[PDB]
């Protein structure tokens, strides 16, 4: 699982892979890990699918009633607090890493990370899942804060592609959603149109020289790909 | 055997006095509401009069949102209805968390009537002296289209749909006007403008004062926009001018 959220000037972009895997078999290759909480607030879920689904459904139910009670919109901080409380009271029984990202008219675009421990950190960008470990040095080198909306979406897709190119537990479709003062816009790009994969990378085209032909010299001359040669 | 009217026990005539008295608490405040449904929308108009000029007019209202797609109007003891609104909202939320779909308006009205009936059989509980009017859109089967729906809940727990209804002070005159207008036209085939004009005409004829726009508040659900929302004062003004012909 690879999930991330990046804030730009207007709002936020949430990106995720689509792969639910039972260890080494792909149970689902078209999952949707970007779960709607309110109209402008979403969460990226990593870990136990049942636990994260139940947590998201409960938080969405709580937030929907709260809008009717107060008669106004909900800030991203409220949803972040709801997840933080619900994950902290159940931290020993659930396996969940949550990213709460959204737009509210008061604080603009917000991104919150709630790891397995149950804390809540407000960040410019957040990463999560097994494939997030591959992206940290990718963000330290290639990520510049202050990108435009389209630039942020493209960077998020490229980061997700780079993450699941190396992570066996991640892969499949790349799903992104943009949340800002305008209408939220989703996008799903397939693997065959992904911004990066090692199969299309020209520097991994040449195979490692492992199957030496039987030769009278120590000179390495490529792999043996024929019986005669 | 002497009182028989201070608690929910049967009278010798087989009637509940504490529930009949709660019906008089509906018309006690002197307010009136009229709900109508056209071919593609449902409207509710409630008297919103503020004699105290020091009172913030937009703070007090009788129109409530139960769910984004279900709106409510309360007529009677103002706090009491508020309480019921809370219950209704809870009855929605739990339902949403139990079945994953939004509660139907008829189901919500039936459950609210069930809640009212309990207070008419338990001794210590006082009935809510309000009449609840839920308006919304219903998702039909075999065609997928939406239809306007009005459902009223009485303090006795009686739940019923309506093509058009009135509740409050001088509700009988409003109902008579609506029935007289129904003998000529067909309400379920009219448009939103005609239905709004009919509802405002009935409200005016019941009270005979030629209400302005600031004196009423209107809630609306439409087939194009299923969400419940309040009509802006400009549209109410143009409706009233159309009625004034």
């Amino acid at each position: 699982t690879t999930i991330l959220a990046v804030s730009y000037n207007g709002g936020v972009v949430l990106a995720a892979d689509s792969r639910t895997s039972s260890g080494t078999y792909v149970v689902n290759r078209a999952s949707n890990k970007l779960t709607k909480l309110t109209k402008k607030i979403y969460c990226c879920r990593s870990g136990s699918a049942a636990d994260t689904q139940a947590l998201a459904e409960r938080v969405s139910n709580y937030l929907g009633s709260y809008q009717t009670d107060i008669g106004a919109g909900v800030n991203v901080a409220t949803a972040a607090n709801l997840f933080q409380k619900m994950c902290y009271m159940n931290r020993w029984n659930i396996s969940a890493g949550i990213i709460v990202a959204g737009y509210d008219p008061i604080n603009g675009g917000s991104v919150y990370s709630i790891p397995s421990g149950g804390s809540c950190v407000k960040l410019d960008y957040a990463l999560g899942g097994s494939g997030s470990i591959f992206l940290y040095s990718f963000f330290d080198a290639n990520y510049k804060p202050g990108m435009s909306k389209s630039e942020c979406v493209a960077f998020c897709q490229r980061a997700v592609a780079h993450a699941y190119s190396r992570d066996g537990s991640s892969g499949g479709l790349i799903r992104t959603i943009t949340l800002d003062a305008d209408e939220p816009e989703d996008q799903t790009i397939p693997w065959n149109r992904s911004p990066y994969c090692m199969e299309k990378d020209p520097k991994y085209v040449t195979q490692a020289t492992q199957n030496q032909p039987f030769s009278s010299s120590a000179k390495i001359t490529g792999n043996r790909m024929s019986s005669t040669g | 055997a002497g009182f028989d009217k201070y608690i929910t026990v049967f009278s010798p005539e087989g009637s509940l006095y504490q529930v009949e008295y709660a019906f008089k608490a509906v018309t006690y405040p002197g307010l009136l509401t009229v709900a109508i449904r056209c071919k593609d929308a449902v409207l509710v108009v409630t008297q919103h009069l503020i004699p105290d000029r020091l009172m913030r007019p937009d703070s007090v209202t009788a129109l409530y949102e139960v769910t984004p797609n279900i709106g409510c109007c309360m007529t009677g003891r103002a706090p009491d209805g508020r309480a019921l609104v809370q219950r209704a909202r809870e009855e929605a939320s739990d339902y949403q968390y139990r079945y994953g779909v939004e509660i139907p308006i008829a189901v919500l009205a039936k459950r609210m009537g069930d809640k009212a009936q309990v207070r008419t059989q338990q001794a210590g509980l006082r009935p809510m002296g309000v009449v609840s009017t839920f308006i919304g859109m219903d998702q039909s089967d075999q065609d997928g289209s939406l239809k306007p729906q009005i459902y009223t809940v009485d303090p006795a727990g009686w739940t019923g749909g309506h093509i058009a209804c009135a509740a409050g002070k001088k509700q009988v005159e409003a109902m008579a006007f609506l029935e007289k207008r129904q003998k000529s036209t067909e309400l379920d085939a009219l448009t939103q403008k005609e239905a709004a004009m009919i509802a405002l005409a009935a409200l005016q004829s019941a009270i005979g004062t030629a209400v302005k726009a600031k004196e009423v508040e209107v809630g609306r659900c439409t087939a194009a926009n299923p969400a419940f929302q309040r009509v802006p004062n400009s549209e109410v003004e143009e409706w009233l001018t159309a009625v004034a012909e």
